[PDB]
RNA sequence: CGAUGUCGGCUCAUCACAUCCUGGGGCUGAAGUAGGUCCCAAGGGUAUGGCUGUUCGCCAUUUAAAGUGGUACGCGAGCUGGGUUUAGAACGUCGUGAGACAGUUCGGUCCCUAUCUGCCGUGGGCGCUGGAGAACUGAGGGGGGCUGCUCCUAGUACGAGAGGACCGGAGUGGACGCAUCACUGGUGUUCGGGUUGUCAUGCCAAUGGCACUGCCCGGUAGCUAAAUGCGGAAGAGAUAAGUGCUGAAAGCAUCUAAGCACGAAACUUGCCCCGAGAUGAGUUCUCCCUGACCCUUUAAGGGUCCUGAAGGAACGUUGAAGACGACGACGUUGAUAGGCCGGGUGUGUAAGCGCAGCGAUGCGUUGAGCUAACCGGUACUAAUGAACCGUGAGGCUUAACCU
RNA sequence: AAUUCCUUGUCGGGUAAGUUCCGACCUGCACGAAUGGCGUAAUGAUGGCCAGGCUGUCUCCACCCGAGACUCAGUGAAAU
RNA sequence: ACACAGGUGGUCAGGUAGAGAAUACCAAGGCGCUUGAGAGAACUCGGGUGAAGGAACUAGGCAAAAUGGUGCCGUAACUUC
RNA sequence: AGGACCGAACCGACUAAUGUCGAAAAAUUAGCGGAUGACUUGUGGCUGGGGGUGAAAGGCCAAUCAAACCGGGAGAUAGCU
């Protein structure tokens, strides 16, 4: 089906009464409302637009204003789609609360990560380091040696180098879900979802079963 | 670690293309003295956003 | 966290003093074993009497670490000296008559249930 | 990687920084107005301020601790009797800066930071 | 953050009998024996308060057969039953970790009458 | 030969398959189990120490396995220098002697700021044909693909028993990988305290400066891994080796010649990420401009004034965004930053006084005082009005339709 | 053996595992008596090996403080 | 070769602490080293701390860490005593 | 008493790192060795090229040494480039 844009505030524990106490994560969705209904018709595919939280109306731009006059939702901050599953008709201006997840057991977060600047190859990939003395000279981090010979005579494409960490978009799949309040109307799943405290992520359901 | 081969007259110009300095574009007026000062700046005379708040 | 070259102490009245774990066993590649698991050991200090010789290969099992288990709760227990007792190398089923000192709970794995019984507490 | 970090380094280690601050706060405390630059403008607003909310309170204490920073009296003579009091009613900002040119020498952004009554 | 504030002081065991550093308190808490359920008593020295709120946690240390055992202890958990205070001690300072190496009748600490 | 640095080690690889494990099969001197042999298969995976300069090997202990090879016996404008490879010295030894011996020992300078290609990132210009902000499409490309073990089936099949399954299911791991700061930990020269010497603040007290943070014990935030979550698949498509059904040529027979059915980690999707410079420059939504005027070798012609919008840009406060560009937030109609205000945290009973004591110093005021980046609030300071850039309804043909 | 080619000889000791180390055995390729033989207290920035202690040497790196690297202003080379 | 982290003989040599002309903080006296300003990436140089382990590293414990004082006590083989 | 001991000035140069178009045509930092003696240092003399001096490496003899440096034989010779 489709799933959910949200925005993470952060990580906190959970008690249950019979021992363990699970690391959850909170996710504060709003009323996601629905200003455009793509279909196969003239658009070649069928999705929904969806927007979210609220936005300044002096920060709002004119091309933009009177996308949402069009829809006659209130404008949020940004815009997003969702692929449809062929029997899940919705129109515009429909505002899909949370109450979707009542019986999805396992959702799929997807946001952006935390971005490192730029890494060296000993973070980014993992690259061992080579002996810190017995006579190594000004080279105890580097990445050594980066190709052959003559004979490939080059280096090859898709070789792990130093450069750009995280600021990346990332998916993590099958991250169980442990409360669906609705009057807050908060989510609390398992595990760590992408990072950057109070930026948006988009929950899905899980593809994987 | 050295050049092997002598670039020339084009690969030099080329480089140099956006080394070029960018411009001011824009020099605010003050209220009272009227002078052309930087957007955010005292004026040269000492006023900012018509007063001579710097009394030099 | 216990390794390569980690010098333990023996848990249990069988003659050992103090043993050096060598290898951690169940699978390739293997770094630390911790509290559940299987290490083969030598002996690098023996009782005279003894059930055991000075420099004898055979199987071992860390019940106490300085490192530390963590309960469900994420209430760890740490001790102040890496323990173990001795197996006999085929089929383990332990060494020993007594159990000295404190062993933890997560030694309920069932094959472990005589080291359950000989430890005094927890 | 400077995630949430506050502070300057300023490029300078640790003791010069902290004697720094302890020594161009005594200037603006003395002469009411200060021409530095810009970097190093921000970073003084965030120490003489704390020493004006001491000299909020006249205890024995507060001469005891805006002495032991800044260590002059006179610069704590200006505090708690003329500077500390008159400032007791604007809880908040009482640091001003102003940007102002270029230093001739090396190109710097000069700013001034100044108090905000400077009145005569 | 009001949201995590929320959802953390629905959480929190109300009892919480206050004590400091340097005490000996005894921690009973529950072992779960399978489909039984049996309860403990944990008693030594606390040596450290890692006083967060709701993620708050101490520590305590109990000699046993030579071989010195810290446990920390997640204070809201409900498998920690109760708390009872029996030595108030006297500390200068609010983490003991000298405790690890003074070993012996030079480890314990002083009275707390006051 | 006007110089291609020559062994091994380290770092980083990557291709072949003549496959070491995992996957699929046929044969068996294949009962089961475990094996032998051959065919198909390269997706992923494919030890740690001891000795030696060694590759190698030997031994110890793991492992599902401890694969053969190519890549200048891959890798020194990447490291090492132990070996071989200068001068010194010595033993054996050969020579009368200078000395000599991939015979032995001891010792013995390893340079390069990267123009071009290449690769990792990150932008500027122009284009995409009215100008503008967004949201997608998906051609194309990249990433991931490993497996042990116990248990259920089942002591069932099998077998004299001893032993001990196939096929399907459950769970807990080892390695690797992505993310994360709740937890447990490290750091935390921006927090608090203890303290040695010396100096200084006129003196006491109380403080500060220097001594690697002077030495120390703690420790917010952020950042981390040993901390905790999560993955590898299922399924579907077409096949390999193989197995077949029907079925002639060849009245029989026969997996193939017609036709038809299954068949593996390889192949194509499915999972994740990039992506319309995909010049084949894509689609939808939406917003913005509808002024006259001269001239010309009259052409998608050029110029003059009246206008300059949507917007962007620039500037400023700036950020879990950042080498710089870039990216996000915010600019008074404001909470973007600082200060402040209350709290949280951490440190752990400030000072001044009073009391006790010959004194050091202990008590009471007092879990005080001070608290960094944190949490919630407040326009007190700072983000000025303006200006700049971007225009004035957008080519020709034909079709299909309104006129 | 600073000497032993075969050779990582053989035995013993040390290690879980020892081509180096210690003790022996003589089968001294090709020791040997002032180009000295054999011992030997003390000595040595002397070679070889082992053990305690200590540790970022390493398992496997993490964070931190500073001086460069990066940005702007000034001056301004070089081998090829 | 330079306003060059180099070389250069003799003389005087104060307070605290200490065995001291060491060292540490100061005196007298002299100086802040003739480019600066920001930012707080990779990687390099100099340093600080580190969970569990403790030489497994490695040609080799190279480097680092560690020891460090005074007073009394006690001290092995061997020896040219 | 001692070519005696620990240790600064002083003299030396074992290891590491840096540096290697350097701060420098042999240094800096950290540690290391002698340290009343075959000690070190100033001043001046003396020993000249197949010669000197050499606790001896084929070392040193003005950043030069299996025969210095300067001028001269001299445009040596060059079956080689």
């Amino acid at each position: 089906m489709i799933g959910l844009v949200g925005k993470k505030v952060g990580m906190t524990r959970i008690f249950t009464e019979d021992g363990v106490s699970i690391p959850v994560t909170v996710i504060e969705v709003e009323a996601n409302r629905v200003t455009q209904v793509k279909d196969l018709a003239n658009d070649g595919y069928r999705a929904i637009q969806v927007t979210t939280g609220a936005k300044k109306a002096n920060r709002v731009t004119k091309p933009e204003a009177g996308h949402f006059a069009k829809a006659g939702v209130e404008a949020g901050r940004g815009l997003w789609e969702f692929r449809l599953a062929e029997g899940e008709e919705f129109t515009v201006g429909q505002s899909i609360s949370v109450e979707l997840f009542a019986d999805v057991k396992k959702v799929d977060v997807t946001g952006t990560s935390k971005g490192k600047g730029f890494a060296g190859t000993v973070k980014r990939w993992n690259f061992r380091t080579q002996d810190a003395t017995h006579g190594n000279s000004l080279s105890h981090r580097v990445p050594g040696s980066i190709g052959q010979n003559q004979t490939p005579g080059k280096v090859f494409k898709g070789k792990k180098m130093a450069g750009q960490m995280g600021n990346e978009r990332v998916t993590v799949q099958s991250l169980d879900v442990v409360r669906v309040d609705a009057e807050r109307n908060l989510l609390l799943v398992k595990g760590a979802v992408p990072g950057a405290t109070g930026s948006d992520l988009i929950v899905k359901p899980a593809v994987k079963a | 670690a050295v050049q092997q081969n002598k670039p020339t007259r084009s690969k030099r110009g080329m480089r140099r293309s956006h080394d070029a300095l960018t411009a001011v574009t824009s020099l605010s007026v003050d209220k009272t003295s009227g002078e052309k000062h930087l957007r955010h700046h005292i004026t040269a005379d000492g006023y900012y956003r018509g007063r001579k708040v710097i009394a030099k | 966290m216990i390794q390569e070259q980690t010098m333990l102490n023996v848990a249990d009245n069988s003659g050992a003093r103090r043993v050096m774990c060598i290898k951690v066993l169940g699978g390739s590649h293997r770094r630390y074993a911790g509290v559940g698991d299987i290490i083969k050991i030598t002996i690098k200090e023996a009782i005279p009497r003894g059930k055991v010789k000075k420099g004898d290969v055979l199987k071992a099992v860390v019940v106490r670490t300085k490192k530390g288990v963590r309960r469900p709760d994420g209430s760890v227990i740490r001790f102040d000296g890496n323990a173990c007792v001795l197996l006999n190398n085929n089929s383990e089923q332990p060494i020993g008559t007594r159990i000295f000192g404190p062993v933890t709970r997560e030694l309920r794995s069932e094959k472990f249930m005589k080291i359950i019984s000989l430890a005094p507490e927890v | 990687m400077r995630h949430r970090k506050s502070g300057r380094q300023l490029n300078r280690n640790s003791s010069h920084r902290q004697a720094m601050f302890r020594n161009m706060a005594g200037s603006l405390v003395r002469h009411e107005i200060i021409k530095t630059t810009l970097p190093k403008a921000k970073e003084l607003r965030r120490v003489v301020e704390p020493l004006i909310t001491l000299a909020k309170t006249d205890s024995v204490a507060n001469r005891r601790l805006a002495f032991a920073r800044t260590r002059d009296n006179e610069i704590v003579a200006k505090l708690f009797n003329e500077l500390g009091p008159r400032f007791a009613s604007r809880a908040g900002g009482y640091t001003r800066i102003l940007k102002c040119g270029f230093r001739a020498g090396d190109n710097a952004p000069m700013a001034y930071i100044e108090l905000v009554d400077r009145s005569e | 953050s009001n949201i995590i504030k929320q959802l953390e002081q629905e959480q929190m065991k109300q009892d919480v009998p206050s004590f400091r550093p340097g005490d000996t308190v005894e921690v009973k808490v529950w072992v779960v024996e399978g489909s039984k359920k049996r309860l403990q008593a944990f008693e030594g020295v606390v040596i450290a308060i890692r006083n967060r709120g709701l993620h708050s946690a101490f520590t305590v240390r109990k000699i046993s057969n030579g071989e010195g055992v810290e446990r920390v202890f997640q204070t809201h958990s409900p498998v920690v039953d109760s708390i009872s205070v029996k030595r108030r001690g006297a500390v200068r300072k609010a983490k003991l970790y000298y405790l690890r190496e003074r070993t012996g009748k030079a480890a314990r600490i002083k009275e707390r009458l006051n």
